């Protein structure tokens, strides 16, 4: 199906206390594959999957390289958005940066992504198109015209159609066993009292790979959206994800319910009851 | 400035079985900003062995993390997972229920 | 792989 390759950096100032920490993660879909943590030991970008341990110390050293890169142009910007915002320099402030790409099931360029928040709000965001642009006020403005400029465009345009699309396949490739596979989920029903006069049935899903699934309560083919409750989609952490949606039933109602289960790895989607 | 409250899970890897080892999940997700303190409980008390996974976030920018140790269940033991965040007035607790 | 080239806001 379709795949992503997604880097997330994380960059929070903490005044007095020296340097803002910083953190980068990458994946592909909603497999971790690198890390950089800089108040960790290390001072390297360092593996989080097996199959991204077989590259060499070539990608190892320059991933190191743009990674500490990064690190100081995000410390350098705290600096810039306390002064674009008039903010005092004793509070902490947080910066987040995501970018990447999507393909789809041929494995050809979707589309591409390059987000920055200040503070936890929207800053700037590429638009679809790459070229332009979404400046959410007028300090991301003053940023929107240093990011406009003909030469940088296009770098960020070589980047994310090209060199990320072309990595991500590399991944995709080095990583099939991990990374190609789609992992069914293993369901089951329980059914528990909570009074004399009506008791909890709860559909789960666990064990499935990649994490997007639905699950769905219907009583007499009536989905029952607003009277389920339905947890987030949570990692069980052996790369595999787990969701479970729980309704109450009078007591004797058991078989009017019918739990609905969509997911990639299923060719068909599966109709559950509590009989 | 923004402040979002986490959202908290406390559960297996595994399907808990008693006397079969597993891992103690707590996965806190959907807070904001990243500063947030997560401990496992066994029986009240804090669990010196636990790891976490390395800080991310959601479309919305908010952040998550998974917290995990191994464990051996057993009928008898408790087992929670204890928050704090600046969103929370005092450390919130969330105790282990092996079907939720 | 990371991109090797980044701007300040």
């Amino acid at each position: 199906g379709s795949h992503s390759m997604r880097y997330f950096f994380t960059s929070v100032s903490r005044p007095g206390r020296g340097e803002p920490r910083f953190i980068a993660v990458g994946y592909v879909d909603d497999t971790q594959f690198v890390r950089f943590d800089s108040d960790a030991a290390s001072q390297r970008m360092e593996p989080r999957a097996p199959w991204i341990e077989q590259e060499g110390p070539e990608y190892w050293d320059g991933e190191t390289r743009k990674v500490k890169a990064h690190s100081q142009t995000h410390r350098v910007d705290l600096g810039t958005l306390r002064g674009y915002y008039n903010q005092s320099e004793a509070g902490s402030h947080t910066v987040q940066r995501m970018y990447g790409c999507d393909v789809g099931s041929d494995w050809r360029f979707l589309r591409g992504y390059h987000q920055y928040a200040y503070d936890g709000k929207d800053y700037i965001a590429l638009k679809e198109d790459l070229r332009s642009w979404t400046a959410a006020d007028m300090a991301a403005q003053t940023t929107k015209h240093k990011w406009e400029a003909p030469h940088v465009a296009e770098q960020l345009r070589a980047y994310l159609e090209g060199t990320c699309v072309e990595w991500l396949r590399r991944y995709l490739e080095n990583g099939k066993e991990t990374l190609q596979r789609t992992d069914a989920p293993k369901t089951h029903m329980t059914h528990h009292a909570v009074s004399d006069h009506e008791a909890t049935l709860r559909c789960w899903a666990l064990s499935f790979y990649p994490a997007e699934i639905t699950l769905t309560w219907q009583r007499d083919g009536e989905d029952q959206t607003q009277d389920t409750e339905l947890v987030e989609t949570r990692p069980a952490g052996d790369g595999t994800f787990q969701k479970w949606a729980a309704v109450v039933v009078p007591s004797g109602q058991e078989q009017r319910y019918t739990c609905h289960v969509q997911h990639e790895g299923l060719p068909k989607p599966l109709t559950l009851r509590w009989e | 400035m923004i402040q979002r409250t986490p959202k908290i899970q406390v559960y297996s890897r595994h399907p808990a079985e008693n006397g079969k080892s597993n891992f103690l999940n707590c996965y806190v997700s959907g807070f904001h900003p990243s500063d947030i303190e997560v401990d496992l409980l066994k029986n009240g008390e804090r669990i010196e062995k636990v790891e976490h996974s390395d800080l991310s976030f959601s479309k919305d920018w908010s952040f998550y993390l998974l917290y995990y140790t191994e464990f051996t269940p057993t009928e008898k033991d408790e087992y929670a997972c204890r928050v704090n965040h600046v969103t929370l007035s005092q450390p919130k607790i969330v105790k282990w229920d092996r079907d939720m | 792989m990371l991109w090797g080239y980044l701007q300040y806001v």
